[PDB]
Parts: structure tokens; sequence; C-alpha cells
């Protein structure tokens, strides 16, 4: 089971820097060729340097000669890439990914690496639950209300509550995110039983369990 | 650098239907077996390999997706669609120094047109004691992807203090949701008592409201 | 006249099919000047000879044959290698492509095809030799002027490239150096065979005749290798990719790969009983025994079901024997039968030298 598992989401200040990482397992580390690409808003991928390992030869897209930086840990089967004084500019998603020169295009790809930059302080987010105010099926719903950075991870019932959520996607307003999902069960579920809203954000340590009553 | 013209830049296409997606390349990346590739990226998940090589089928993929071209000028054939389709799609050549993207298809898949399940949430107990109030209202599983909401305090139709969000299209059944939350002070939602929330679609003439008297 | 090209015909072979990966261990700027600075030691050392003879007392004795030796053991490995690459690529082809590849390593149809051993009973068999010398050499003149074709008309078919200064090219000045040097050494695979054949022509300013042999040889292995270096698509593809058999970086089926690789393989059938069962035999005696042919095909054989590098063997073999005759014994005899300026320095060093080659293989 090929597998690239990636670092977790970085907050970087402008100017700050940043190393982001990538841990192979499933094969032979040097036998295959460890690429890495961005992804800006809306913009499509853009290439931005690959590296071979068995001879450690690393090539560069000249757009991004002196922000990438390439490195190998052949012991560990991890390759990283450093990005060093970041701007708004450089706020994406970056991919790090397998090659096989020729007999190959970018097969496995790591999970991706969120990087967000920005000056702003990291906040908890305070959860409210969405009361109903009546008899085919009812709608429940959970609001999180000014928080950054952009990680997150929303549950219903730790995760035994997966068909009829609708997770929406944080919007930015004024340096503070927002969101919001609902789920849809039946009128003789609820609220015989219990349906908790399960809202984890980990850079600010805060885990917070919110049961919907009426 | 090559540059990759990728057309068309949106696409919507019916369940059980061909889509066409070209790719154009400003030289030639062949070499000897034409080194593009087509490439599938859902939301938040990581880009995934649907053709090596121009013509040829990774493992794992289904058979209903084909590759065509050589030299300069690339297609990619979805033969029958499904809803697990509906995603962006981007060509690749990795033939030149610095390898390069095209600018990414969005398919949208085209379904029975459906209307929005609608409802509304008034401001929370914990919300009001640490002040501030906003009322959510919920537009889910419906088709096509244009909507609009509008907001009415006691009549009033106010446009200050919007946020909205919406979902890709479902990889199951092809909807969309959204979600608008109108966001007032606890002292400002108190000052009134009927709180509205109106929908309109193309599904009906006559808009879907749904409302909620504050007492 | 005919002798310079019958030394330039026995030196080529197998030799040069692994010396673009040479190059690529060494650099392109740095291999070019190690084939010319081995070539002019190589021809330099193949000057100082005025065998066994030559190199009987002082102490040593037969420990030049001991280092002959190796020289003939890994040559009897290596076609047992190459046979098997070649056999099953030959069968490969069956009834019922321009494409360069970076082949990945470790090593119904599959299973069974490749063995190495059905190769074994055939060979067996014809270890028991005139008829296999009338059937060869015929043989070796075809595959080289084939393969030399194949070199440059594959090369036309799309070479050009290099950037010299990193992931799709290989740096000028690595410092594998040491590897090439020892593969190069086996390059110059006669320092053994000159004085049994150089009084076999007219004679007298002699000299002349054995220069140019390695110079169209010197020649002939740069022509080679460069071609492939400066044209396998480092682009797509990158260097690092041509494993040590310049051949294997050519798949499953190409129709020219494929006659090359069948003309090489006719050829070192031929040239292996002879090279075997004529040679080998005399040299260690120095149903009667059926045993020491054994030894010398079970070890090819393993080798090659086993570690089937090329490169992996030329250089150690290549390398330790290159020591031995090729630069110890011609120092030391010329010393020792001296009955200074500067000339003893100049010998010591490329003793020195010799050692250096062989320490060199061991240390990355």
């Amino acid at each position: 089971q090929i597998q690239l598992v990636q670092s977790g989401p970085k907050l970087s200040k402008p100017g700050g820097t940043d190393k982001i990482s990538s841990k192979a397992s499933g094969y032979s580390f040097t036998d295959y060729v460890m690429n890495w690409v961005k992804a800006g808003p809306g913009k499509g991928l853009e290439w931005n340097g690959s590296i071979n390992t068995s001879n450690g030869y690393t090539t560069y897209i000249s757009a991004f000669k002196g922000r990438g930086s390439f490195s190998v840990d052949s012991s560990a089967s991890t390759a990283a890439q450093q990005l060093s004084v970041l701007k708004a500019a450089a706020t994406a998603v970056y991919f790090n990914a397998r090659n096989f020169r020729g007999n190959g295009a970018m097969d496995y790809w790591g999970q991706g690496t969120s990087v967000t930059v920005s000056s702003a302080k990291t906040t908890a987010p305070s959860v409210y639950p969405l009361e109903v105010s009546t008899g085919s099926s009812v709608t429940l719903g959970c609001l999180v209300k000014g928080y950054f950075p952009e990680p997150v991870t929303l549950t219903w019932n730790s995760g035994s509550l997966s068909s009829g959520v609708h997770t929406f996607p944080a919007v930015l307003a004024s340096d503070l995110y927002t969101l919001s999902s609902s789920v849809t069960v039946t009128s003789s579920t609820w609220p015989s039983q219990s349906i908790t809203c399960n809202v984890a954000h980990p850079a600010s340590s805060t885990k917070v369990d919110k049961k919907i009553e009426p | 650098d090559i540059l990759m013209t990728q057309s068309p830049s949106s696409l919507s296409v019916v369940v059980g239907f061909y889509v066409t997606i070209t790719s154009q390349a400003s030289n030639n990346i062949t070499t000897y077996s034409s080194f593009i590739f087509w490439y599938q990226q859902k939301p938040g998940q990581a880009p995934k390999l649907l053709i090596y090589d121009s013509s040829t089928l990774e493992s794992g993929i289904p058979g209903r997706f084909s590759g065509s071209g050589s030299g300069r000028d690339f297609s990619l054939t979805i033969g029958p669609n499904q809803p697990a389709d509906g995603a962006t799609y981007e060509d690749l050549q990795y033939n030149g120094e610095v390898r390069t993207f095209g600018g990414g298809t969005k398919l949208e898949i085209k379904r029975a047109d459906a209307a929005p399940t609608v409802s509304i949430f008034p401001p929370s107990s914990e919300q009001l004691t640490s002040g501030g109030a906003e009322v959510v209202c919920f537009l889910n599983n419906f088709y096509p992807k244009n909507i609009n909401v509008a907001w009415k305090i006691d009549g009033g139709e106010r446009q200050n203090g919007v946020l909205n969000s919406w979902t890709d299209q479902d990889s199951a059944d092809s909807t969309y949701s959204m979600s608008s939350t109108l966001t007032l002070t606890k002292d400002e939602y108190e000052r009134h008592a009927s709180y509205t929330c109106e929908a309109t679609h193309q599904t009906s003439t006559s808009p879907i409201v749904k409302s909620f008297n504050r007492n | 006249i005919v002798t310079i090209f019958a030394i330039w015909n026995t030196m080529m072979g197998t030799s040069i099919l692994s010396i673009p990966w040479g190059i690529k261990q060494a650099g392109f700027t740095l291999g070019i000047i190690i084939i010319v600075l081995m070539g002019l030691l190589t021809l330099y050392c193949c000057y100082r000879v005025l065998v066994c003879k030559y190199y009987f007392g002082g102490f040593g004795k037969w420990s030049s044959l001991v280092f002959s030796l190796v020289s003939l053991i890994g040559a009897m490995v290596v076609y047992w290698v190459l046979m098997s690459n070649f056999l099953f690529n030959t069968g490969k082809f069956i009834f019922n492509t321009e494409r360069v590849i970076c082949p990945y390593p470790d090593v119904g149809l599959e299973f069974d095809h490749w063995w190495s051993k059905t190769n074994t009973i055939p060979f067996y068999l014809i270890l028991l030799s005139a008829s296999f010398f009338a059937r060869f050499t015929f043989l070796g003149t075809i595959s080289v002027i084939y393969l030399i074709f194949l070199v440059t008309y594959k090369a036309i078919q799309l070479g050009f490239h290099l950037e010299f200064h990193s992931m799709f090219f290989v740096p000028e000045f690595r410092t594998l150096f040491p590897q090439l040097s020892g593969v190069l050494t086996l390059a110059f695979f006669i320092h053994n065979c000159i004085i049994t054949l150089m009084k076999n022509n007219k004679h007298q300013e002699n000299v002349r005749d054995l220069s140019l042999a390695y110079l169209l040889v010197g020649l002939t292995y740069l022509y080679v290798g460069v071609l492939i270096f400066a044209a396998f698509p480092s682009p797509p593809l990158s260097k690092e990719c041509i494993e040590p058999n310049f051949l294997d970086n050519f798949p499953s089926s190409d129709i020219l790969v494929f006659v090359a690789r069948t003309f090489l393989l006719f050829q070192m059938t031929t040239v292996y009983p002879l090279l075997g069962y004529l040679v080998r035999v005399q040299l260690m005696g120095q149903l009667h025994v059926f045993v020491l042919n054994v030894f010398v095909v079970g070890a090819g054989v393993l080798m090659a079901r086993f570690y089937p590098n090329i490169g992996s063997i030329i250089r150690y073999s290549g390398a330790l024997c290159g020591l031995a005759l090729v630069f110890v014994l011609p120092s030391l005899i010329h010393m020792v039968s001296l009955k200074r300026w500067t000339s003893t320095l100049f010998h010591g060093f490329l003793i020195l030298l010799g050692v250096a080659n062989l320490l060199g293989q061991f240390f990355m």
C-alpha cells in the first residue's frame, strides 16, 4: 500500500519560514523520484521542482529558485521542502508526488499540506448548537464562529453519524472564519436519541462537544 | 516553457454521455511515446492519475476513461458519465525541463431538476448570553447550482451582515447546498419579532419562504 | 595492415557495451579524460614487454598466472550473465519500437522463461575446439560493425541534448572516476597475447602498428558511449538511468536491438567453448576431469541468477588483473631488468596507480 503522508497545516508569518515533509512507505525510496506541486486558489497547479534520491540531484523551475529548497532523509524515507521568506501570495496547498522516469507520470500523491501566510492571531472557535424552531424529517445544525487558522474538524456523534451531513466550507470575514454544518435525521430519531456536535481546532488546543437540545 | 491551452474551461454533461476535454500544446511533447497525462482532482483531495503517456490507462481507473492524441493536440473522453466524475481535470507534460499544467476543466454533472429543502434556525441561548445573535438558513440538496436567497426583518429586505457558503457538487446525487447565516447583535435582534428567509429557484415561480417569530 | 585490424578486432567485443555507464559514473568531461589517460598508459604498458617467461623468476613466480586466471574467470561469467540477458530477450521476441526505458531493477510466460540454467545444458555439451574458432572470428567482425551502425543510427534518431553543469543530468566531474578506470582496464584485453602475436608480422618499427590499433580502439570506444551518453533522452528521462549494459536501456522488442543482441549471442556462444575449453583448462593444469568445467560454469551460473550487474564485475576483475599484469609487472620487470634520472619515480607512480585502482573500487 504505497503511501505519502505529509506534515500538518502550517501558519507562517510574513517573512517567516517553514519546512514541509512527506513520508514515503510501501516502495523502495531510491528507485523513484520525488516531485512537489503548488495549487493556488482557482489557478491551476504549478510544478515547483523535483529531486532524484539515488544521486541527490534537484531541478527547480526558475519561478521558484529562491523559495523552495529540497532535502531528502535517505534513511527516514521522507522528502522535505523548505519555503523561505513567505508573503501573502505563497498561501496555497502544496502537494508532493512520486514519479518514475519515462514510463510514468506522477502516480501517487500526498494528501496535501495547507499553508496560510498571515499575521493574524490564532483564536479558538465558539460553537453554538442550532436548535429546531413538523412531521416530515428534521434537520439539525452546528455553528462554528470566530476562529483562525483554517483546519477545524467537525463530526456528529463522534463519527457514528455520517449520512445526511453537509459540512460547509469556511468563509473569511475580517480575519476570522465561520463554519456551519447540518444533519437531517428522521423525526422518530430526534430528540429521542442524543445528537451532539464535535468541533476540534488543534491550533488552539480546543475540543468542544455540543449537544443539540430543543 | 511549454504552454498547455486546455478547452473548454467549464463543461456540463448529462449522465450517460461523452465529455470531450481537449489539450493543445505550444511546442511538441512527443519524444518517442508522447508525454502527456490526464489527472482528476476532487475538492480537498489529492489529484488522481487517470491516463499516462496520453493513451495508456492506469490500473484501477475505470475503462470509461479513454485518451487519444499525439504531438500537439490531445483529447480526453469519459465514455459514459457517472456522478463520481464531478471534479476538475488537468493535463500535465513531463517532457521539458519546466513541467507545466493546463488551466483545468471543471466538469458539472447535469441531473434532473431538484428543489431545495429549506430550514431556518434562530440564534442560540449560549449565543445571546455572550452577546450577538445570528440566523441560519440551510438550503440542502437542490439542482441546479444557480439560486438566490433574500432576507427580511419585519418585511424589511435587509442586506447588510450576510455570509454565504456553497458545497461542491455532491458526488452521489449531484446536488448542491448552501448555508446563509445572517449575523446581527443581541440588541438589534431583539428590536424585531419576525425574521424570514426567502429562497427562489428554477423549480418555482413562487419563492420558498421559511419564517419565524422571535417570541 | 592486417595486424592493426587483427588487434582492433580482438580487443573489442563485449568490453565496450559498458562504457557510457562508466562515463555516467565518472562524468562526461571527466570520462573522456579518463579514456585518454587510460589509453596512453595502456598503450604504454603494452610497449613494455620486450608473458610467463618474462614474469618467471624473481621470487614471485606463478602469481601472475592466478591474476591472469582472474581475467579468464570473469570473462566466462560475463558471457553467462550476458547470454541470459540476450537469450531471454531473443525468446521474448515471438509472433503470438523506438523506445528508451530506465529499467526497473531487482532481477505463465514469466517465471519459466528466465532461467539461465536452460542455457547450461547446451554449454556443458560443447565444452569438450578448432571447429569453434573456424565458426568464430567471422561473427565478431559482424557484431561490432553492426553495433556501431546501431549506436550511430540510434543516436541520429534522437540525439543532441547535454547541458553541462541536475536531476535530469549528471555532474561532469563525478567522484566515481575510479570505477570507470576499473572497467576501462579490461578494455585493453590483450596484455597477454601481444608478444605471442607481434612477431607473427614482419616486425621492426611494429611499434607504429601497435600504437595505431590503440588509437583506433581508443577512438572506437570513445566514439561509442559518447553518442549513447550524449544522446540518451536526458530531459524526459535522465542520466543515472543508463544501467551498465547500454543495450539494457531498450526494452522487450526493438528490431535493431534484437539483431545486435543475437549477433552478440552467436558471437559469444562460439567464443566461450574456445575461451574455456582450450584456454582455462591449459592454464590450470600448468572421462578424465569434467569437474573443473563445473566450477567455471557454476560460478557464472550462480552469478547470473543472483547479482547480474555487469559493471560490478568489469571493475574488480578488470581492475585486479590490471593492477597485476597491466601495471605491477611491467614497471618491476623494466626496473629489475634495467641492467634513475626520473625513470624509477615515474615507474613507481604507475605501480601506485594500479594499487589505487583496486583500492578505489572498494571505496565509494
